[PDB]
């Protein structure tokens, strides 16, 4: 049921995207361990995803989301990082995609940082690295991100370290 | 897979030490998001 379409580059979309992904690169506390040492990305593609069922099921969820939070969905765009995109884009978002030794409990996790989210294409802890070299700081293998239309709804504020 | 705290659809993880770190946040409903843009794309080695 998935379709992928690409984006050119110079589609204002494309540029949005870009843009949100470029600018939320931040250094992380391992130096660089998990994501590898970099200040800024090589965007190769942006495709969006295009699957009926699944935004469906989403705009479902939203709506009685929106219902029992005064009609507000609390709805963000958020990265995620994965070794199961392939899975997610083709099947949605479910629980074998959840972080389950995650701070906050078995959940699925989204960041806004980018850098973030590219500490888990991987795996955890970004797991031996890219297949091909097994480095986690490869700069030649091409890797894949999700920018992700998630609903919050109420939220519950976790201070944390 | 957990449950929302109870009364919440959502967690969010609110930096309280490096004070460059954004949010981050948990859903507990796969339903609750939509992949909507696929990225490809490499890091790049610093000059
Ligand atoms: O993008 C994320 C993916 C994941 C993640 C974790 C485990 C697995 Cl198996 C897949 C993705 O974890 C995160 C934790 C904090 C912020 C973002 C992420
Ligand atoms: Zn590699």
């Amino acid at each position: 049921g998935t379709i992928l379409i690409d984006l050119s580059p110079d589609d204002k979309e494309f540029q949005s995207v870009e843009e949100e992904m470029q600018s939320t690169v931040r250094e992380h506390r391992d130096g660089g361990h998990a994501g590898g040492i970099f200040n800024r990305y090589n965007i190769l593609k942006i495709q969006k995803v295009c699957n009926k069922k699944l935004w469906e099921r989403y705009t479902h969820r939203r709506k009685e989301v929106s219902e029992e939070n005064h009609n507000h969905a609390n709805e963000r765009m958020l990265f995620h990082g994965s070794p199961f995109v392939n899975a997610i884009i083709h099947k949605g978002f479910d629980e074998r995609h959840a972080y389950i030794g995650g701070m906050f409990g078995a959940g699925i996790y989204f960041a806004e940082n980018s850098s973030k989210s590219n500490q888990y294409v991987y795996g955890i802890g970004g797991g031996t690295g890219c297949p091909v070299h097994k480095d986690r700081s490869c700069y030649i293998c091409h890797r894949q991100l999700l920018f992700c239309r998630v609903t919050l709804g109420k939220s519950f504020l976790q201070f944390s370290a | 897979m957990a449950h929302s705290p109870p009364g919440h659809h959502s967690v969010t993880g609110r930096p309280s030490v490096n004070g460059l770190a954004l949010a981050e946040y948990v859903i507990y409903r796969g339903e609750q998001a939509y992949p909507e843009y696929l990225i490809t794309y490499q890091i790049m080695r610093p000059e």
